[PDB]
């Protein structure tokens, strides 16, 4: 069992790093950048109607 | 005539139609104080002025207008170094007066004579990461991209002070034969900042070296936009008339851009992407066009603008625009700063596309450019490997990757780590750089030409 | 009188108009087109013109009719397909050779040439009458007289003359009221303005259901008549199918089908389907179509009409509610109606503040919806009527957090979900438990307990299975599981069944979407029972693989029981399900030991 | 004179300057319909009226005007309790009106006397899960943040009905001796939903104690924004003059914010993000100014608004700004609703800002703070335990997780799950707390003083 | 009738009341050229025209105008086919006027009977991937959603090519018994691609059967929108008078949409969501108006529009508004393209709702809708099984997910991958689909009646 545990721990240590370092900042950058562009289209329209 | 109304930085004058565009007018307050402005828009029997100074207290028939009948030009003299001036076309510091031998326009074409021949002379900062990886030339434009957790002022001053000691060592080498002049202009920064800068220049050398334009944050946005224009007139005269190389340090460039943003918000002018003007391209251009070698071809204006990024993003309009226009990019990193690296310059995205113009070969090595490309390439691989070291562990990474992780660590801690007054010659930097390359084997250094690798290792 | 100052789009400006009301019907042009002066700024009137423009010139006379835009309510509304202000389409089809009414041509809302059979009421000469009272009837519909000839709301007086039975026209007079001198002559049809809601005596509690017939609808929360209901769509998630299927199962006495701005092939489809398709109880003669009044607008018609469509429909639903009939208002889709308001907002030259949709949008979406509900019929005779609005809603900003969807979820009480991704795998309606809620649950479930179903118990448990199953699924994806607790596998497994039997239904296979409310109770009963045995078996010991395999034969049968509908008897609780229950217990014993 | 025109619900009347601001004017149509309006704006040689009655069928040449001579004020009496009204204070109880003892301004209030002694004493609602975890003090602004996957309205009937029945249970603890009244505002309600609240209060014997204002989702926007304004004034008259605690329940805040978006572009002004006004705030603040303890220091206006987000959208201006003024929020879970736990509120993202200072004494215990800590931390570990269990199994689950697994189901089924007429004060909540906790050993309960614990485990 | 001003291509004319909506004017230039224009709006004492040929030569007092007196109508011939025509008509494209048999209004004012008559029998496009999954019926509008970075042009070309090759296969099937006509309206397409379209019709030998109207992207904007309107009017003539089945291809809807935005920047009408008209929907609907089945069953017009997604999202205006009108959609696939597949569409975002009821029998089976459903289900899972592999590995994968992975590949390169001269019968498509689908038991297949699945397994 002991040899079997050693083989599994390595797959498991890899995953804990993988999520934090890659995934979480990829989600952050995508969401915020699209949020910012999306609000811009809406704001300029108001200014053009007003003008 | 008399003020009709005032809506923000815009002033509505009811007048008569004789005024010309950007003709100076002086507003006489009931206090008997005069403040200056220039007409931004003229129409029949009326004007819109933007006043440089102030933006409130402006009356109606108790106030009066008087015309100067000269559109704004800056009084330029060549005896400007050592002399204290204020960013308003005159000192309001009570510093030594400007004088005039020419008055030159800030529109962006007075008599403008620039590059039909690109920079070929190397100018060093004494800092390896700048000089080796990107290079600086007698017309080069390089933006310092900085942050709200980096100390922008300390790096700004660092680059300038160390480039003054190196630059006469380069004069002796015959990279130069003409004077060096500094033009330092601070526009709309804190008092704390302003004081600091002056103190820094004194320690290294003197303040006789530099000319100072000081503009205070409490003074308007309209003042702030004229502040670099004043710097440009100073530099163009020195290069043109007296064949001097002029170095301009323009802080803060972001300060200037926010100002533009304010005169479209309190104007009826519709702004472009992210609330920054549509005609933002032209405003920025004016500063950057007035660069390169100046006629006679011993004079020059070289630019180092200083940008502080507020969000620290590379999707913000200011860093993006600046980058397309400028001949290089120097990115300064918060993570290096934290770790204990000074200067804490990350070269991962620092790039020049006008890399050839930037390097020298008649007062620097020919090998300088060849080594730099290889270094950058090997740094980048070393970063790809760093992310992979966190994920995968050392439990599958390859023999080749291991060399690249070592290189990355040796590279930060030796090359980019320099004393506060320690200046490195460009030739000595090569020797340092060669130490960095030397741990990789002759099959990993395969991309480089065989001739260079067998010659210098 | 008025003069056309400008023609700008389908929208017309006319000067010289004053002392006019803001819903006035106006005749624009020299062709006498229908139009409606929404607003006037000084002398200039903006008019929405409900016919095309291709040749309207300035300097042409504009004549006000001297009354609002109204609709005619009365005999011969059934078995007719109308546009959004009501014109009889069939008459046009032979005569003009067109379906989209061309300029130069107009017809009035009901037929003039058709005589009707008039039967006298309960009232006689001298009797006082007022709004929503029954003055007579005309025999229309398959199964009952549906047309009660009612005196229009807010009108009163005494009837001096009630005419006798016979056949009469609907431009012909048959009643006179005296109230301030002779009040007026009345015909069979009576007038009411569409932008104005009808009054009711009072609102009443919802407790009566409508048989939608849709198994997934009947299962997860109550089906309500008097209802307020939304179903999300997106155009390409089986939504049209489940609408026409819904029109056929509806067990309400009358159905009013409303095309907001639809496909146009579908406005053909519902027309062809109605006279030759049989209703659930099965009508006598032209089942669905006799019971149906159709307002049909395609996108291609004037936006002025598409704007009006929904109003015409609700006033018809409301008249019928006041008759004391139970009515289904089926509307598809409100977002197209919202898009119509938006088309007008840009053309008039208004200021939108809701992503290019008008600021006015929120007040109009809400005002319209509040007209549905169960209520006590307008008038003295006392009857019960209801209008249940089943409304489709859809994106329109492209988001799901766009104004259209924000306003609609707030005003609604019932939401049953639908997901596009699962819908593609073919399991529509593919209900999202999380976005779904019902307020009606408590009163409706109390009602159903009286009716015989033990429903409420199952309902919580149906929801409970689907909820835990959802959560477990993210945990299988995220960690990338190497094991599961033996109970959790059961939860996931029992949810899969729910997917097939309820959620997977096809509205053109009537073996695969039809169950009465009791049949639905029995099928769900079987599932909830399976979960109950299965949880106990693991507890007493037995492996999951043992549980699944030994249960085996009954697990196949329940899966496959979605291919059934009543056809073994007129009975709503079957031997099919009752047999399964005892066999299921027998199976449980095996699993356990 | 006559009506000049109509554009939207805006009616432009041609009149000199005769009405004062906010003066009601009566538009007299000759067709048996009298309509009232309020000048929304008065300008020179024109006034802009929005009509309370209708929105369309107005003449532009046959209308005549009468000036009421009275700016909008609310007739406030206290024989208003036990009566159903509509959105303009007219009765829908039917039969003669109640009239006034005062006409008080609704506009921001003519005296504004609100707190500079922070909230003390505890207010219970009648639900253990709200009281212990999210404690509310007299005049403290804690809203219920809700979403559209829940019946937000039901949960709202429940807090109102059960509140002020707690006050007699408190009279027995001898924490209260003062008469409690309740003010209810329903905004944008459906008929069926509306009747549901009236019938519920009627069962409890709370109908006599409350006044209900109904504005239906079919009545003008202007009428709808006035609805909370009238309600905040009634509560204030009772707090000030007669020294009463009054709890006002404002549902639905989204209806009110939406109504403001309709009147944003009605007005000649320009909105903010996502089309919702940038002066949305100013309006919301008006509600909030009336909120707090009145000067006299034994009467209060306590406020619970209900705000519904579309799918928990915090991109939307409405929860982000509203959340700043207020001091905490109560977040409801769809995940619990779906399981069939009702009420389905989750106490872990929910907050009460000041919670050790949002309670009193003699109607709370001092053990209140200690239990709020224990309850919270174990429910969170239990949420983790559910996810854990699924991966690991039960044949490998930890002994602490088992206690946490059980704790998760009992906290939900005892503290959160409870009946539609159950009532709770802090003592009752507190007894139920100790029975959940009893199962953990004393050495796992360490956020609690050894004193308290040895007595209540 | 002299010019007041010209703003943009839009021209402000002074003239006195006369013109009807969409009355043509002749612009008399002082260079001796007459150009045609349409009145977009008629107003009091002015009309505003936008000119179809350029905008050059517009003056104030040197220009004169004279009226055509006639609203826009198409000169229609049925000998128009076999020839190349243009919006206004040019002689250099060999077609300087149609030589009219009838003048019909382009707005279908004479008569327009559509959309109360239901779609008839199935028609072959020769593509298996469309025909099984989506039902293309005569007298239906089913659009092609296309995208950038992908030649959308190529897909349009494959449709043109395959049109007229299907029609003899159908004549035997009894899907056809009347003539086949292609009406090609090209607008805003690239010049190079226009020439590729012209060559495709000649090669097939289908030049005879088609009429071309070609509008460039240098031809004015009002002219551009009117060209598809001309071509649909022509389709109505053939379909109704001489009983033709018309397949009209209208490319590219993106160019139409753009045109809508640029106009109305100088009218009273003022664009909607993101600068795209709110009345964009009205425009669309005028194109969809003249499509559908025809009364009395003389012929049909079937329409296949080509839309290019410019941002590569369907949440953008052009796909979004169009998609609500349309009876399903067929959306392309970016990923297949890169691989190299043609035609590169995918089936997961493609659905036709009216599929089961529409179709015929005797060359499209009863099992057609059944099998589509199954094919999508296995594909949804296959796509997801790829995604779980990326993140975690083979950790959440299993025997079921592993099958699905195999399925996604075999389907992509066998079903979807075909030729561009391959004619595929609806009988062929179904035969191939079943062969592929053998990968799971009968008991795993329950998205299909157990009756049908035994016959055809």
């Amino acid at each position: 069992a002991f040899i079997i545990l050693d083989e599994v721990i390595k797959v498991t240590n890899r995953r804990v790093n993988a999520i934090e370092h890659v995934i979480i900042p990829r989600t952050e950058n995508t969401i915020a950048y699209i949020n910012s562009e999306l609000d811009e289209l809406d704001r300029e329209e108001f200014y053009r109607l007003k003008k | 005539n008399t003020v009709s109304g005032v809506n923000g930085p815009l002033v509505i004058l009811e007048k008569v139609k004789f005024p010309r565009y950007n003709e100076i007018v002086n507003l006489t307050l009931p206090d008997g104080t005069v403040r200056q402005g220039q007409v931004l828009e003229i129409r029949g029997d009326r004007a819109i002025v933007q006043v440089f100074e102030g933006t409130s207290g402006i009356d109606v028939k108790k106030t009066t207008v008087e015309f100067t009948g000269e559109s704004l030009r800056i009084p330029v003299s060549e005896d400007m170094l050592g002399r204290i001036f204020d960013g308003s076309g005159r000192p309001i510091d009570n510093g030594p007066k400007v004088f005039a031998e020419d008055y030159l326009d800030i529109n962006g074409s007075p008599i403008n004579p620039y590059a039909r021949i690109y920079p070929e002379e190397m100018i060093s900062t004494g800092v390896s990461a700048i000089d080796t990886m990107n290079s600086i030339a007698r017309g080069q434009k390089i933006p310092i991209f900085s942050a709200s957790g980096l100390p922008h002022n300390e790096i700004a001053a660092q680059i300038c002070r160390q480039a003054g000691l190196v630059r006469p060592t380069k004069d002796v080498h015959d990279g130069h034969e003409e004077n060096f002049s500094i033009v330092f202009a601070a526009m709309g920064v804190n008092l704390e900042t302003a004081r600091f800068f002056k103190q820094d220049f004194e320690e290294n050398g003197s303040l006789e070296r530099t000319s100072l334009f000081l503009n205070l944050a409490n003074d308007p946005t309209i003042e702030r936009i004229i502040t670099p224009r004043l710097a440009l007139t100073t530099a163009e005269y020195l290069a043109y008339q007296t064949e001097r190389h002029v170095l301009t340090i323009l802080t803060d460039m972001s300060s200037y851009a926010d100002a533009l943003r304010e005169v479209s918000a309190a104007r009826e002018e519709v702004p472009g992407r992210r609330g920054y003007p549509g005609y933002m391209y032209t405003d920025l251009s004016t500063i950057y066009e007035r660069a390169g070698r100046v006629e006679g071809r011993n004079g020059s204006i070289t630019q180092i603008p200083i940008l502080t990024m507020p969000n620290d993003d590379i999707t913000h309009p200011i860093p993006d625009l600046t980058g397309y226009i400028t001949e290089g990019q120097i990115f300064v990193d918060r993570q290096l700063h934290n770790k204990g690296i000074y200067p804490p310059i990350n070269v991962l995205p620092s790039l020049s596309r006008l890399m050839k113009s930037a390097i020298g070969e008649g007062m620097t090595r020919k090998d300088h450019g060849d080594v730099s490309n290889q270094l950058y390439a090997k740094y980048a691989i070393g970063k790809d490997a760093a992310a992979m070291k966190a994920v995968v562990g050392e439990e599958a990474l390859s023999i080749e990757d291991k060399l690249s992780l070592e290189f990355l660590e040796k590279f930060e801690k030796t090359f980019i780590t320099q004393g506060a007054y320690e200046d490195r010659t460009v030739f000595e930097s090569l020797d340092q750089a060669w130490s960095l390359l030397r741990i990789y084997p002759k099959e990993m250094l395969n991309r480089i030409s065989p001739k260079i690798l067998d010659e210098f290792y | 009188y008025g003069a056309i100052y400008s023609v700008s789009g389908p929208v017309v400006i006319a000067e010289n108009m004053i002392g006019c009301a803001m819903y006035e019907l106006v005749k624009v042009g020299h062709d006498n087109l229908v139009g409606e002066v929404i607003r006037i700024d000084g002398d200039k009137a903006t008019i929405q013109v409900y016919e095309e423009t291709a040749g309207l010139t300035v300097g042409d006379p504009v004549l006000r009719t001297g009354k609002p835009l109204s609709v005619e309510l009365g005999p011969g509304l059934m078995e007719t397909i109308y546009d959004g202000i009501q014109r009889p389409l069939k008459a046009i089809k032979e005569e003009s050779q067109s379906i989209y009414i061309p300029r130069g041509i107009d017809t009035p809302a009901l037929d003039r040439t058709i005589k009707w059979q008039f039967t006298p009421g309960k009232f006689q000469v001298g009797d006082h009458i007022s709004g929503g009272d029954i003055y007579g009837s005309v025999f229309e519909n398959s199964l009952i007289s549906s047309h009660k000839i009612l005196l229009p709301p807010r009108s009163r007086g005494t009837i001096t003359w009630i005419a006798p039975a016979g056949e009469y026209t609907l431009d012909e007079k048959i009643l006179e009221v005296e109230f301030d001198g002779k009040k007026s002559d009345f015909t069979l049809y009576h007038t009411w303005p569409v932008r104005v809601p009808r009054p009711v005596t009072e609102k009443l509690s919802a407790d009566y259901p409508l048989l939608t017939g849709q198994r997934v609808l009947d299962a997860l929360f109550p089906c309500v008549q008097g209802g307020t209901t939304c179903i999300p769509g997106a155009f390409g998630c089986g939504k049209t199918v489940i609408s026409q299927s819904l029109s056929k199962y509806s067990n309400s006495d009358a159905i009013i089908y409303v095309g907001c701005g639809e496909r146009g092939n579908e406005m053909a489809e519902v027309l062809m389907e109605f006279p030759e398709l049989y209703t659930e109880m099965s009508g006598t003669k032209e089942p669905i179509m006799k019971r149906t009044t159709l307002v049909a607008n395609t996108s291609n018609m004037p936006v002025a009409a598409r704007e009006a469509s929904i109003y015409t429909g609700i006033t018809l639903a409301e008249y019928f509610r006041d008759q004391g009939k139970n009515v289904s208002m089926i509307a598809d889709s409100s977002s197209r109606w919202a898009e119509a308001l938006r088309e007008i907002s840009g053309r008039l030259g208004e200021m939108p503040a809701d992503q290019g949709f008008p600021a006015y949008l929120g007040a109009k979406l809400a005002s319209f919806y509040e007209r549905a509900g169960k209520a006590v019929a307008l008038g003295s005779p006392d009857r019960t009527g209801s209008v249940s609005i089943v409304a489709a809603v859809s994106p329109a900003g492209g988001d799901f957090s766009d104004p259209v969807t924000t306003a609609t979820l707030g005003i609604t009480q019932v939401f049953w979900g639908l997901d596009k991704k699962l819908a593609q795998r073919k399991h529509f309606p593919s209900i999202n438990t999380s976005v779904s809620y019902s307020k009606y649950t408590n009163v409706l479930n109390k009602f159903y307990d009286s009716n015989y179903p033990e429903f409420p118990v199952l309902r919580d448990r149906m929801k409970e299975i689907l909820s835990n199953a959802e959560e477990l699924e993210q945990v299988v994806q995220l960690v990338g599981k190497s094991a599961l607790s033996d109970s959790d596998k059961i939860t996931l497994d029992v949810a899969t069944l729910i997917k097939e039997d309820f959620l997977q239904q096809n509205g053109y296979s009537t073996y695969d979407a039809f169950c009465p409310i009791w049949k639905t109770f029995d099928m769900m009963r079987a599932f909830i029972s399976y979960h109950d045995e299965a949880q106990k078996a693991v507890a007493n010991g037995a492996n999951w693989s043992k549980l699944a395999d030994s249960t085996g034969d009954v697990k196949h049968a329940v899966s496959s029981s979605k291919f059934f509908e009543p056809s073994r008897g007129e009975k709503e609780v079957h031997g099919e399900f009752e047999k399964l229950l005892s066999t299921m217990q027998e199976r449980f014993a095996e699993s356990t030991d």
